[PDB]
C-alpha cells in the first residue's frame, strides 16, 4: 500500500486484511488482523505478507463459496491541516501472488 | 532471491500466536539502572513494535498460587457451557438441532452466551468436541440420540415434529440407546464428518450456511409420555484435545455477546 | 552509549518487470508459510507453462 | 466361584462439569474409535495454543487529543488501569467497539500482570513540547483529580518530547496493589472496601505547551493501545463489559 | 474389613452403537465359552478381508453406440465422474441393474479415489476412425455442452484408434476437486453451493469419422466399465441410488 | 454440622454462604463445632470439604454451584427465585 | 466380547462420616483440578500441625 | 575524511520512579565532587531508614 503525506498534514491511516466477514468483531481490535498502520510523521509505504486463508482445499474463480481475502481501510486518525495546506493524501494499493499453484483445466471462458 | 523481488520498508506478516506462556513463574531488577530504550520506539516498524517493554525499575513479581494454568485453552474451556434446551410434549416427537457456529444465530436458535463469544474468537475451526446433555423432568422415556452429518438427510432443524426418517437410515449411521433411569447422563464425543476440511465463525451469503455448521444431533423419543409430566432436556457442550485453532481473530462487541 | 534501531529509507525493491523505488521503506509482514498438504484434493501436477 | 463386588459410594449419579477429567466423554459415537489427525496444510501454522495472542498485541483502547490551547498542568484524560478499559464505539456497523484484552480477562474473576500502555501521537515533526504520563497507584476511586503538577512530580511518572524520530512510549505498568490479584467487581454490582477493579489511575499531564507554526495543526490526538506481559487470570465466568464512560 | 467403592458416572445404561468395541458382546450362550476355529476347506481360500473386492474389478455402468452419420464433433454422452453412475436395468427379472461399485460407495457419505472408466469398443477390425475421451473438473453441473470441441482440445484428454489389436481404453480419472472428498447428496434433497455429487463430467465426443464398407456394421457399441484404485470412503450410512437417467 | 434447609415451590434458588465470623450466630453462619473450631486462629488458607445428605422427596433434578467473592451472587441465606442466567451459572462451573 | 461384572455389596448407599478417607471428595469443581501450593510469606512460618 | 562527533538525541534517562524520554538530549555539566572531610563539624553517623 503506497500513500504520499506532506508533512504539514497530520492524521493516520489503517489497512487490514480481513478474510470472511466485516462482522460483529470490534474496529478498536483490528490489530489481530495482519495489518497496516499509516501516520503522517514516519513513513508513507508499507507492504503486507497473507497466506491462504480457507475452508475447502483450494479456490474457485467461476463459483467461489466466498472471498478468501478483503481488504477495507478505516480513518485511523482524521486528516487535520493548517491554512493552505493540502487537504488530500494520496493512496495507491498494490497487489501480487506468491507461491502460486494452478489445476483444472477447462476449454471453455 | 526466489521471486526475483526486494523489499525496502520493514514490514511483514504480524500476529504470530502464543507469545508467552501466562503462569506466573520466573524465567533481581528487571529494570532499573538502564535507560529504557523499551518505552519510547517505533510502532510502524514491526520490529521495534516487538522490543521488551519497560518505563520504571522493576523487579521480580515472583510466582503464582495455582499449577493449574488458567490460560490454556485445553484446560480453560474443558468447563462446558450452554448450548441449547428443549422439552417433548407428545408421542414419538423427533427433536433436531443443530451445531451452528455462525454469529448471525442469535440465540436459543444458534450459539448462546459463552460459545458465541469463543467460537467467533477465530477464524478456522477444525476437531471434534463434546456435549454434555442432562435429562430432566418425566422418567422412564426410551428415546434414541443420533448424529448426522453434513450432505446426509435428517430432519428440520430447530423443530419438534414427527419423524420422517426410517429406523434402517437410523440404526446405520449410528446412535445410542438408553432409558431415563438406568443412567440419565450422556457425555458424547461429537464425530467430526466432512469433506470440506474446516469450518469457519462468521461467513456471509451460501458460505455462511454451509461452512459454518459442521454438525448436528437430532433426537427422537418413545415411551413418553404417562401421566403428565414434561421432560426437558438441556445441551452443554465442552471441549476435546484433538481440536486445534487457526487465524485468531478480532472479539466481538458487547452488543452481540447475548446471554441466556 | 545504547542505540536503538530505526526503519530502512532507500531500497531497490519491487518485480524484475514491475519496479518502483520509494523513499520511505517498511518491513513487509508475512506470516505463516506454504503449509504442504498430506491430503490433497486433487491429484494433478500443478500447472505451468511446460505443461500448457 | 468368582468374588467380584464394590461399595456404592455416595454422591454418585451426580454431573461433574468444573474440571477437564470429568468433563470428558466415555463414550463416542466413532466407528471403532477412529482418531483424527493434525494437518498443517490450510492455515500454515497460525495455531492458538494459549491464551496469550489476544493480550500482548497491542489494542486501542482510548482516543484524545492535545490541543495547544491549554495551561501547562492541566489534566487531559485519566486512565483507569486495568484490562477491562475501553471507550471506543461504531456506528456503522453499530457495535460497543470491546478490546481484544477486554474479552480475555472479562471471563475471569481476578486478573494480574504487568500492563503495557502504548500511547501513540499523531504529531507533525515541528509540534514540540512535552506530555507526562503520571501512574498513580491504589484502586480506581481516589481523588487524583486534586494531586497538583508538582505534587504529580513526587510520583514516579516519565516524559515524552512530542517531536522527535519516534511517536509512541511503551508504558509497563508495575504490579501494584494490596491484594496480589484483583476482583471482577464489575459483575457484582456494589462497592465494597476491599473488592476493587484497578490497581491503580493514570492522568496524562500538561507537561509542556505545543508549539507549532500555523501551517501546520493546532492539535496532536493521541491513541491509547492496550497491551501488556506476564498476564494471568484465574476463577472463569461469563461476563460482557460495559464501556467506561470516562 | 474390605474396601470396594466406585463413583456412578453420567451417560449410564445408555446403549453405544456407533464403534466395534461398545457393540461387542460382554456374555454369551456358549457352554464353557467355546472358540469356533478356521477351515479353509469348503471355499478354497476365497476369503473377503477388505471392501477393495467390489471395487477394483470393472463393472459395467453405461452403454452407448457409436454411428457413422455423425458430424465430427458432435457430443455422444457425458459421464459424470462418479462410482454412484449407473443407468442400466432388466425385464426378466425386474431389476434396476445396479453396479458392484455403486453398491459400495452409496453407503457411506464421501468418496474419494482415481476412477478408472474402462471402454471396451466392439468393432471388426476394419471399422476405423477415432474417439475422444474429454475430462472436464469441477462439480456435476456446469455448461459443458457448450464447450466446442477445439475448446474441449484445451482440457487434457486421450485419443483412441477404433481398430488397431486392442478395444479397451482404461482412463485414470485423477481427483480433482475443491474439497478432499465428495458429499453424498443423493441423500440429501436439495442443491446447495458446497455440497456436490461429481468432481467432473466425461464428454464422448465424435473426434473422427466410421469409415467402414457394407458388408459390416455402420455402428460401433461402447460399453462403460466401472473400476477404480486407491479407494476410500468414510462416515456410514444406508441409502439406495436411483438411476441416473442422463 | 453447616446448615439446613428445605425447599417448598417450584425453580426455588438457595443461597447459603460460608461466613467465619463469630458474630454470625447459628443457623445463619457457624453453627456449634465449626464456630469453635475457625475461632481458634487468626488467619485460614486452604480448601475444604462438603458433605450433603439428600433427604425427602424424590426425583428432583436440581443443580449446586460454587461463587467466588467479587462475582455476583444471589442473597444469601433466602430463598427465592433466580435472578441469575444460566449462561453465567455454566460457565463458572 | 467384554468381561466385566462386580457383585453389588451390602450396605450400598450410606454416608459414612467417621474417618477420614470416607470423608474426602472424589469429585471437585476445579477446572483441570488444580492444586493450590503453600506460601509462609503473610503468616511468617506460624503454622500449626499438631 | 575526518567527521566531526555531535550530540545524543535519544535516550532513556530519568529515575527509576520519575521517568521522561527526551528526544533531544544534553550532557550534563558536573565539576567537582563529594569531598570527603578530615574535620566534619558533627560527630553523627549520617541518617538513614534504619536508623529512622
Amino acid at each position: 500500500v503506497q500513500i504520499n503525506p506532506t508533512p504539514f498534514q497530520q492524521g493516520g491511516l489503517i489497512c487490514a486484511m480481513v478474510p470472511g466477514d466485516q462482522s460483529y468483531g470490534s474496529i478498536a481490535s483490528l490489530t489481530v488482523y495482519p495489518h497496516g498502520l499509516l501516520n503522517c510523521n514516519i513513513n508513507n509505504v508499507v507492504r503486507i505478507k497473507v497466506p491462504f486463508i480457507y475452508t475447502r482445499g483450494a479456490y474457485h474463480f467461476k463459483d467461489p463459496q466466498y472471498p478468501v481475502w478483503e481488504l477495507t481501510i478505516r480513518v485511523w486518525s482524521e486528516l487535520n491541516i493548517g491554512t493552505g495546506t493540502s487537504a488530500y493524501t494520496s493512496l495507491n494499493v498494490l497487489a501480487r501472488f506468491t507461491d502460486l499453484e494452478l489445476h483444472g483445466l477447462t476449454p471453455l471462458s | 532471491d526466489d521471486s526475483g523481488g526486494f523489499s525496502t520498508t520493514v514490514s511483514t506478516e504480524q500476529n504470530v500466536p502464543d507469545p508467552q506462556v501466562g503462569i506466573t513463574t520466573m524465567r533481581m531488577d528487571v529494570s532499573g539502572v538502564q535507560a529504557p530504550v523499551g518505552a519510547i520506539t517505533t510502532i510502524e516498524d514491526p520490529v521495534l513494535a516487538k522490543k521488551v517493554p519497560e518505563t520504571f525499575p522493576e523487579l521480580k513479581p515472583g510466582e503464582s498460587r495455582h499449577t493449574s494454568d488458567h490460560m490454556s485453552i485445553y484446560k480453560f474451556m474443558g468447563r462446558s457451557h450452554f448450548l441449547c434446551t428443549f422439552t417433548f410434549n407428545s408421542n414419538n416427537k423427533e427433536y433436531t438441532f443443530p451445531i451452528t457456529l455462525s454469529s448471525t444465530s442469535n440465540p436459543p436458535h444458534g450459539l448462546p452466551s459463552t460459545l458465541r463469544w469463543f467460537f467467533n474468537l477465530f477464524q478456522l475451526y477444525r476437531g471434534p468436541l463434546d456435549l454434555t446433555i442432562i435429562i430432566t423432568g418425566a422418567t422412564d422415556v426410551d428415546g434414541m440420540a443420533w448424529f448426522t452429518p453434513v450432505g446426509l438427510a435428517v430432519d428440520t432443524p430447530w423443530v419438534e415434529k414427527e419423524s420422517a426418517l426410517q429406523i434402517d437410515y437410523k440404526t446405520a449411521l449410528g446412535a445410542v440407546r438408553f432409558n431415563t433411569r438406568r443412567t440419565g447422563n450422556i457425555q458424547i464425543r461429537l464425530p467430526w464428518y466432512s469433506y470440506l476440511y474446516a469450518v469457519s465463525g462468521a461467513l456471509d451469503g451460501l458460505g455462511d450456511k454451509t461452512d459454518s455448521t459442521f454438525g448436528l444431533v437430532s433426537i427422537q423419543i418413545a415411551n413418553y409420555n404417562h401421566s403428565d409430566e414434561y421432560l426437558s432436556f438441556s445441551c452443554y457442550l465442552s471441549v476435546t484435545e484433538q481440536s486445534e485453532f487457526y487465524f485468531p481473530r478480532a472479539p466481538l462487541n458487547s452488543n452481540a455477546m447475548l446471554s441466556t | 552509549e545504547q542505540m536503538i534501531q530505526s526503519v530502512d529509507r532507500t531500497a531497490v525493491t519491487g518485480a524484475s518487470y514491475f519496479t518502483s523505488v520509494d523513499q520511505s521503506s517498511v518491513h513487509t509482514a508475512e506470516v505463516g508459510s506454504h503449509q504442504i498438504e498430506p491430503l490433497k484434493t486433487s491429484v494433478d501436477k500443478p500447472g505451468s507453462k511446460k505443461t500448457q | 466361584m468368582m468374588r467380584n463386588e464394590t461399595r456404592v459410594s455416595t454422591t454418585e449419579n451426580v454431573v461433574n462439569l468444573s474440571n477437564y477429567e470429568d468433563a470428558r466423554a466415555k463414550m463416542s459415537f466413532a466407528l471403532d474409535q477412529e482418531d483424527w489427525k493434525s494437518d498443517p496444510s490450510q492455515g500454515g501454522g497460525i495455531k492458538i495454543t494459549h491464551f496469550t495472542t489476544w493480550t500482548s498485541i497491542p489494542t486501542l483502547a482510548a482516543q484524545f487529543p492535545f490541543n495547544a490551547s491549554d495551561s501547562v498542568g492541566q489534566q487531559i484524560k485519566v486512565i483507569p488501569v486495568d484490562p477491562y478499559f475501553f471507550q471506543m464505539t461504531n456506528t456503522n456497523p453499530d457495535q460497543k467497539c470491546i478490546t481484544a484484552l477486554a474479552s480475555i480477562c472479562q471471563m475471569f474473576c481476578f486478573w494480574r500482570g504487568d500492563l503495557v500502555f502504548d500511547f501513540q501521537v499523531f504529531p507533525t515533526k515541528y509540534h514540540s513540547g512535552r506530555l507526562l504520563f503520571c501512574f498513580v497507584p491504589g484502586n480506581e476511586l481516589i481523588d487524583v483529580t486534586g494531586i497538583t503538577l508538582k505534587q504529580a512530580t513526587t510520583a514516579p511518572c516519565a516524559v515524552m518530547d512530542i517531536a522527535g524520530v519516534q511517536s509512541t512510549l511503551r508504558f509497563r505498568v508495575p504490579w501494584i496493589s494490596d491484594t496480589p490479584y484483583r476482583v471482577n467487581r464489575y459483575t457484582k454490582e456494589a462497592h465494597q472496601k476491599g473488592e476493587y477493579t484497578a490497581i491503580g489511575k493514570l492522568i496524562v499531564y500538561c507537561y509542556n505547551r505545543l508549539t507549532s507554526p500555523s501551517n501546520v495543526a493546532h492539535h496532536v490526538r493521541v491513541n491509547v493501545y492496550l497491551s501488556a506481559i506476564n498476564l494471568e487470570c484465574f476463577a472463569p465466568l461469563y461476563h460482557a463489559m460495559d464501556v467506561t464512560t470516562q
